[PDB]
């Protein structure tokens, strides 16, 4: 795999060349499907290597959810230097995998026939996506995982082909997804930035280190935050705020070129606060009207091979809508709330309007690009600031 | 999936 576009240019994509996506080399000047909708779909699951079987995961069974948690906790995405690994909690996985419209067969697992050991996974959830001037029912693909012992044995193309078939069976022919690797072919490239909240811990674990020109004392002072947020009438989102959060979000996203289109039920699901999953705060002003909101989700990571520090508590910027409060004060209160809640770092991408506040609010640029992709949709690429979609 | 990032 290639994280850089440099190394990607020097690569051949035996699998991705067979798929309906534009080549890495060409530039796209059209808008529409790479290939037409299929009117007959393969009825049989693709063949797995001998010894392995498909199994749709009922995440409502606490034991099956636990197996999925353990598979991801041990085999999911790591940083470049194999220092950190995502540690999605069981309850988070329920939030991300059972939004409105979710289907059991779209939680696509692979098991060992003898042991029943879950060794592979991929998922789809449905979502209406707005891309330039078109609104399409698509799926979001996420959590593509192959066990470390099964790696490099051609299993990931099978999982991709099998989730495609199951999606095609439901009448859907486009998908959106992200990855840290360069693949054919990104619709846009975003970059993670990080805002230190607990800088001591971040340096001891080598998520960060000191500037040569700054001491630990200075570094702590530079990242010191106030104890309480500054914005008047900031408060956690409540049931009564669902219509207006939906309204503010819908109008705010119209300025970008790749966005979700959410029903009001989807807004409840994605934004209604769940402890250790998703936080949303609204701004109710002096007239009683909600004019702004901020949101971030909770995604800790395992710290591998460390005798003292085992986990890194990370908050991830989600959707932040401003119409009266300045965005920079909105994100300043997000940092304070994340600090108050015990987070060690606050992550945000450079998409939407985030660049206007990243340097001012003392974020440091990360080493990982997040690539955005459409499947079976040909359209021009776009700068990060036009991307208005945040996955988990 | 997502992608893990760290500083630099
Ligand atoms: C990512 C993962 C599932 C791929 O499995 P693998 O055994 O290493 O790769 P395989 O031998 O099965 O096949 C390689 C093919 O899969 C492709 N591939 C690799 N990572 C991919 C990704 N995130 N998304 C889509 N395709 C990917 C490769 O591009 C390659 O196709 P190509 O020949 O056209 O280049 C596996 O490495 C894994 O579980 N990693 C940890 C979690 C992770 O990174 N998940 C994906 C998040 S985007
Ligand atoms: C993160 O886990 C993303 C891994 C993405 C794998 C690419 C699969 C994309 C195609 C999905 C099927 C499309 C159905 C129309
Ligand atoms: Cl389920």
């Amino acid at each position: 795999p290639a994280k850089t576009m440099e190394e990607a240019s020097k690569r051949s994509y035996q699998f991705w060349d067979t798929q309906p996506v534009p080549k890495l080399g060409e530039v796209v000047n059209t808008h529409g499907p790479v290939e037409p909708d299929k009117d007959n779909i393969r009825q049989e699951p693709y063949t797995l290597p001998q010894g392995f079987t498909w199994d749709a995961l009922d995440l409502g069974d606490r034991g099956v959810l636990k197996e999925l948690y353990t598979l991801l906790n041990e085999n999911y995405v790591e940083d470049d230097d194999n220092m950190f690994r995502f540690d999605y909690s069981p309850e988070f996985l329920l939030w991300a995998l059972r939004p409105p419209g979710w289907l059991p067969q779209w939680h696509c697992g692979v098991r060992v026939v003898s042991s029943r050991k879950l060794v592979g996974f991929i998922s789809a959830i449905p979502a209406n996506i707005h891309i330039y001037d078109t609104e399409k029912k698509m799926v979001e693909i996420n959590f593509l995982c192959v066990h470390k012992k099964l790696r490099s044995k051609r299993v990931a193309p099978v999982l991709i082909r099998e989730i495609t078939r199951r999606v095609h069976l439901e009448g859907i022919f486009q998908a959106v997804y992200t990855a840290g690797v360069v693949l054919p072919k990104p619709v846009g490239t975003c970059r993670y930035w990080h805002r230190s909240l607990n800088p001591r811990k971040l340096i001891e674990v080598k998520f960060s280190h000191l500037s040569r020109n700054m001491t630990m004392q200075r570094t702590m002072k530079l990242y010191r935050l106030p104890e309480t947020p500054k914005t008047a009438g900031l408060r956690p989102m409540e049931t009564k705020d669902i219509p207006v959060v939906h309204q503010l979000l819908t109008r705010y996203l119209k300025q970008f070129h790749l966005t979700p289109v959410m029903s009001q039920e989807e807004v409840e699901h994605w934004f209604y606060p769940q402890e250790n999953i998703i936080d949303t705060f609204v701004v109710e002003n002096a007239n009683g009207e909600v004019t702004d909101f901020l949101s971030f989700y909770t995604l800790p990571s395992t710290i591998m091979n460390h005798p003292t520090h085992k986990s890194l508590k990370a908050a991830y910027s989600f959707y932040n809508v401003h119409t009266q409060t300045p965005l920079l004060d909105l994100m300043s209160d997000a940092l304070v709330l994340a600090k108050m809640k015990g987070f060690d770092v606050f992550n945000a991408l450079d998409l939407m309007e985030n660049k206007t506040f990243l340097e001012k609010l003392k974020f440091g640029i990360g080493d990982g690009n997040l690539q955005y992709y459409l499947y079976n949709w040909k359209c021009p690429s776009m700068g990060a600031e036009k991307v208005g979609l945040v996955l988990q | 999936g997502n992608c893990f990032s760290k500083r630099r």
